[PDB]
This record gives structure tokens, C-alpha cells and sequence, in this order.
């Protein structure tokens, strides 16, 4: 039952690199998230202070 | 003038103390891994390339 | 004073709900590293099947291999979750209260 | 500088819109005994002797993204005013020989990036042709209009920033080895898969 | 391709130790100092 | 700040040990074998070939 | 065989070594402030 | 001092952006030689048909 296969894709390399673009995009968003998020405690702390 | 109800020099020395915390765990990490991008918040261009 | 009293506390309060918020992006981040790995070693895969001197049998293996790499990026998809959140579907934003 | 792709410069450009950010939520939020301090720009005067007449001067700057002249700033996109094509940039494109004289933009289904943004149809239309940079790149043109306020919000919620009123323009990058060359004569033809560009 | 790869992403492991060792002694002669900013309270003790 | 009940850098460079300890054992095992495909998980599709 | 056993029943050192750590910090820890504790009620006394 | 900051801090990229010119103008020089060894081959082979 291992030798009934569908229909070969075609052009998979472009669809790979298709998809590892997709996801690098993802985590660069989620590094700019998190730079932003420290400035934010540094602040609160020092306003606190004061 | 003398007040002990509220200290307000320990207050900057606990804020000034966590900036210099940072460094070190971020020194600590780099040696162990071996390798400077262990993740995008580093740098978000580099990592792609 | 009074107000001067009651803007700290909320400022303190702010604090804390920040570092949940750091807390939920490195989670999501550590799962679309691993899902990023998989996805290396199926293109190195489709770079070794294409060439002209193999046989039949041979790509029921690589076929196979495939399909069990493919099945890892669904169930981690499905799996993931922080404080009852699943994190990796419905392409939602998620807000902050951060003042 | 010159060893760069074009996928990254975004990469770049949305941490600094981030940073960007940053600067007036602290403007615009700090405050002192519910006065905000970072605007408008007055002074402020304390009384500090026995008699009226008896004061000192303290002056207020507003501080945002805007009066430091850094608003819209911008590190990718075009550079410079884009401009019509010519018979050398075929030729340099195609070849010395070449047929292609103009060339035509259309999109693969009618009135779907408008369905993307969420604003009603005739907000949103597409040029005709291509244009130039000043460094040799193509580039196709779109331009937006709004009709009521709502209409900003949510363009503003999904990334646009523009006036009601107003028109602008941004602009999509094309790729000169990609196109259509065998179906009419003389006449290179692009089509834009609007409904799935990021 | 693997020797320009290597330039953007390897740490350094001669500036690495140089920041621990600054950061160690930094981080050591804050809390001293800390420790010495809550004693000036018990001055005022003393009036009594 | 400062806390004493958990120490998070101490598991990181636990984790963080592994990944060199399972190449150590891949290399050591190819040079006392003398050959490189041992079992199919190294490579199903050469192995029958 | 050998190995799957090793798996089940072998101890880590890390892990025990940190634990060791942290249960001798709180051990001092616990002493000091007990000490303090059972001084505080002396001052009762000056009342009187 | 913050004026010294901004020297140092943009110069610490300007370095790097160097290395980056010296890995493309490395890699082009693996490519040229087989070109050479190509060339230098075709002469010997038209030395004999002659």
C-alpha cells in the first residue's frame, strides 16, 4: 500500500524558499516587538523614582 | 532633612543596578553558545542572511 | 499626594504586566525556530531526489521521510499554547496594557 | 550600503518604525501633576519671595516626530522622482534588436486589493504603465483616497497613513525578466497578483 | 561560502571576556555601596 | 532583580551542552566503524542502494 | 539493554549540583533571619 | 560626549560592511580561474588540429 501515489508537484524548489521566506519575515516582527518592550521598563523604573 | 519614613538613595542604587545585570547575562549567553545572533532580537537582518 | 499615590501603584502594576507580554514572544519564537530546522532538511531532501540516476523503489523512501517532517509542522502547530492561548493560529493581534 | 537585497531593507525599516513610535507615546503620555510637560510650548512661572511681582521664568519645547523633521522618514523604496521610459532602457533590458515599445499593468482580479484593505471600490486605482528610478529599477504606482474619517482609521490600523481628501502614491517593484513579450507585438504586459503580495 | 557566513554570526571569545570581567566587578561594588546608603537612616536615632 | 530560588542561567547552559555532546558522539562513532552510513537513520534512501 | 537501563535508572550531576546550591543559600539565609526574629520582643522591656 | 558616541558607534558598522565588500571580491576570483584553466586548455587542443 506504499506504491499508490498521487501526481509529482512541480517547481518545488521555488516553493520551498517561498515558505523559509515566509517564516523569517514572522520572527523579524517579533525581534521589533521585543526591542520595543525593554525601553518601556527602563522608564517606568526611573519615572517611578522619581 | 532627616526623614526615614521614605530613603530615596537605595531607590537609585536598586534601579542602577539592573543595567549592569543585563550586560552580564548577555556576555554569559554569547560564551556558551559560541556564536554572536542567538536571536532576531539582536539583529533581525543578519539572521536572514 | 493623594494623586501622586494613586499614579505609582498603576505604574508598578504596568511593570508587571510588560515582562508577561516579554515572556509570550520568546515562547512563539523558540517554536518557529525548531519549525525552521524541519523545513532545511526537507529542501535538502528535494535537492537529492531530482537526479536522473535513481530508481523507482528508491522514492518511496525520501517520499516517506517527507511525509513525517511534513506531519511535524502540523502538530506543533496544534500542540503550542501559553496560559491557555494558542499561539500559532487565527492571525490575531494581541494587546497590552502598558500605562 | 551596496551589498544589500531588497527583502531586508523592510526588515530594517519596520524596527525603525517601531522606534519611530516610541518617541511620541513618551511624548504624549509623560506627565506631572496632570500637566503634560513634552507640549505646546508655553512657560511656566513659580512664585519664590514675600512680595507679588516675585518670579521665576521656566520654558516648555514640544518634542514629537514631527517638529524634529523627521516625519515619514524612510530608508526603502524608490530614490528620487520616478520618470518615463525611453528606447535605450529597452534596449539595455531586451536587447539591441527589440520589438517591445511601451509597455501595460493590469491586475488578475478586478477590485481585489480594495477588498484587502477594506475600503469601499474607487478609493484605490492602479496606473497604467511602468516607471523608473533614478538608478535604473522598475516600478508600478497605486494610488489611495479617502472618503471619510472611518476610512482613515482603519487605513491607519492596517499600516496606511494618509489625509481624507488627499492623494498619494506608493509604488510596487517590478521585475523586467518576468514579463509578457509573445502575445501582442511590441508591447511588454505585467499582471499583479494583488490578492496574496505582503 | 562558509568562510563569509562565519564573519557575520561567530562570537568573538577575546571581547567576551573582557565585557564579563567588567561587568562582574561592576555588578560586585554596586551592592557595597548599597549596602551603606541604608545606614544613613540610623542617624536620626540618635536625637532621641 | 535578584532572586535565589531559581537560577535561570544555569538551564540554559545545561540545555545548551547537548547539542555539542551528540556530535562529539556521531564523530567518535565514524572513525571507530570506518564507515559512515551505520544505521538508516543516517540516509534510508542510500542505504538500500 | 545496557543503554535503555542506564536511561531509566542513572542520576545527572547538573542538576544536582545547582540543587545543592540552592538549598544551602536558603539554609543561611533561614538562620540569619530566625536570629533576627527571636531578637525583635527585647524592646518590650524598655517600657517598663 | 555623546557626540564622541555617535563616532564610535557608526564607525563599529562601517567596519563591518568592509568585511562584506572583502567576501564578494574573494568570491569572484574562484570562479575566473576555471574559466583560465578552460582556456588554457582549448590552445593546446588547437595547437594539434593544425
Amino acid at each position: 500500500l506504499s506504491s499508490i501515489t498521487s501526481g509529482a508537484s512541480s517547481n518545488p524548489l521555488a516553493k520551498l524558499d517561498a515558505a523559509l521566506a515566509d517564516v523569517d519575515t514572522l520572527r523579524s516582527s517579533l525581534g521589533a516587538v521585543q526591542n520595543r518592550f525593554d525601553s518601556v521598563i527602563s522608564n517606568l523604573g526611573t519615572t517611578v523614582t522619581n | 532633612a532627616q526623614v526615614i519614613n521614605t530613603n530615596s538613595l537605595s531607590l537609585m542604587t536598586q534601579n542602577n543596578l539592573n543595567t549592569s545585570q543585563s550586560a552580564l547575562n548577555t556576555a554569559i549567553q554569547r560564551l556558551s553558545s559560541g556564536l554572536r545572533i542567538n536571536s532576531a532580537k539582536d539583529d533581525a537582518a543578519g539572521q536572514a542572511i | 499626594a493623594n494623586r501622586f499615590t494613586a499614579n505609582i501603584k498603576g505604574l508598578t502594576q504596568a511593570q508587571r504586566n510588560a515582562n508577561d507580554g516579554i515572556s509570550l514572544a520568546q515562547t512563539t519564537e523558540g517554536a518557529l525556530t525548531e519549525v525552521n530546522n524541519n523545513l532545511q532538511r526537507i529542501r535538502e531532501l528535494s535537492v537529492q531526489a531530482a537526479t536522473g540516476s535513481n530508481s523507482a523503489s528508491d522514492l518511496q523512501s525520501i517520499q516517506d521521510e517527507i511525509k513525517q517532517r511534513l506531519e511535524e509542522i502540523n502538530r506543533v502547530s496544534e500542540q503550542t499554547q501559553f496560559n491557555g492561548v494558542k499561539v500559532l493560529a487565527k492571525d490575531t493581534k494581541m494587546n497590552i496594557q502598558v500605562g | 550600503t551596496g551589498s544589500n537585497s531588497a527583502s531586508d531593507l523592510q526588515s530594517i525599516q519596520d524596527e525603525i518604525k517601531q522606534r519611530l513610535e516610541e518617541i511620541n507615546r513618551v511624548s504624549e503620555q509623560t506627565q506631572f501633576n496632570g500637566v503634560k510637560v513634552l507640549a505646546k510650548d508655553t512657560k511656566m512661572n513659580i512664585q519664590v519671595g514675600a512680595n507679588d511681582g516675585e518670579i521665576i521664568a521656566i520654558d516648555l519645547k514640544e518634542i514629537t516626530a514631527k517638529t524634529l523633521g523627521l516625519d515619514g522618514f524612510n530608508v526603502s523604496g524608490p530614490k528620487g522622482t520616478p520618470a518615463a521610459l525611453v528606447a535605450a532602457d529597452y534596449q539595455a533590458a531586451y536587447g539591441t534588436t527589440t520589438n517591445v515599445t511601451t509597455t501595460a499593468v493590469t491586475e488578475s482580479s478586478a477590485n481585489a486589493l480594495a477588498g484587502r484593505l477594506g475600503v469601499a471600490n474607487g478609493s484605490v486605482a492602479l496606473a497604467a504603465t511602468a516607471e523608473k528610478d533614478d538608478n535604473g529599477n522598475w516600478y508600478a504606482t497605486v494610488t489611495i483616497t479617502a472618503g471619510s474619517a472611518t476610512e482613515v482609521s482603519t487605513l491607519k490600523a492596517k499600516g496606511f497613513e494618509v489625509e481624507n481628501g488627499v492623494a498619494k502614491e506608493f509604488y510596487i517593484a517590478l521585475d523586467p525578466q518576468s514579463a509578457d513579450v509573445t502575445t501582442t507585438a511590441g508591447t511588454a504586459a505585467f499582471a499583479l497578483d494583488t490578492a496574496n503580495i505582503q | 561560502l562558509s568562510a563569509s557566513r562565519s564573519r557575520i554570526q561567530d562570537a568573538d571569545y577575546a571581547t567576551e571576556v573582557s565585557n564579563m570581567t567588567r561587568a562582574q566587578i561592576l555588578q560586585q561594588a554596586g551592592t557595597s555601596v548599597l549596602a551603606q546608603a541604608n545606614q544613613t537612616t540610623q542617624n536620626v536615632l540618635s536625637l532621641l
